[PDB]
């Protein structure tokens, strides 16, 4: 299957699609997506570095 | 330590008790046990600490 991997700066995952490089001002959450016949299955993966 | 987004989570585990079921000194009538009120819970977060 394919996997993605993307971030956002609220916990909301569904509000975003964004990579920050470099420096942030705030903490960004991550998640993984990946569907099996429209199984939609998502999950939070972790807080990125402050850089 | 070195750079981190401070992130953190309450547990208590907590315990409530009843006495005279029948008698006293030799044991509790009932207690209940829980942890936030769960049987279960988890740190899905940087930090933690608990009661
Ligand atoms: C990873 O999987 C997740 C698991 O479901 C994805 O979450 C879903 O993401 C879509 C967008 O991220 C949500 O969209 C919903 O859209 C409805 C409809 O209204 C919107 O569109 C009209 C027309 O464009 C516009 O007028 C409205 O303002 C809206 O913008 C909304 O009403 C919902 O409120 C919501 O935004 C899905 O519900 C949502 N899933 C969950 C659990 O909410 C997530 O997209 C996937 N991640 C990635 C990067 O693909
Ligand atoms: C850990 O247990 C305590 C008790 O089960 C639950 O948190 C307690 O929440 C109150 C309200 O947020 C805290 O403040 C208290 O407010 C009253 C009313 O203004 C005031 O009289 C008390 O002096 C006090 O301020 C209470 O401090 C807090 N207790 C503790 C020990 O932190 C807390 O919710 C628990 N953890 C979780 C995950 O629920
Ligand atoms: C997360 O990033 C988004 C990117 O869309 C922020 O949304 C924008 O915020 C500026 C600053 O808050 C506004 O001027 C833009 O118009 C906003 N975007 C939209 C679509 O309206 C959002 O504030 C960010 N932060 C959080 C916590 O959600
Ligand atoms: C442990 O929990 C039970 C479950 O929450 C408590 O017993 C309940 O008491 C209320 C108030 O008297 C009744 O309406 C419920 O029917 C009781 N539940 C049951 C299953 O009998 C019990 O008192 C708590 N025990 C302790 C030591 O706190
Ligand atoms: C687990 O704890 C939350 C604590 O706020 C409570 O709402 C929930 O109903 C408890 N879980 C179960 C299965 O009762």
């Amino acid at each position: 299957y394919d996997v993605l991997f993307y971030c956002s700066n609220s916990s909301s995952g569904v509000l975003d699609t964004t990579i920050p490089f470099g420096p942030s001002s705030q903490p960004y959450y991550c998640f993984i997506n990946s569907t099996i016949n429209t199984t939609h299955v998502s999950t939070f993966v972790g807080i990125l570095p402050p850089t | 330590a070195l750079p981190i987004y401070y992130q953190h989570t309450d547990i208590n585990f907590t315990a409530t008790a009843s006495f005279g079921g029948s008698c006293y000194v030799c044991k509790p009538h009932q207690v209940n046990i829980s942890l936030n009120g769960n049987t279960s819970v988890c740190v899905r977060t940087s930090h933690f600490s608990i009661r």
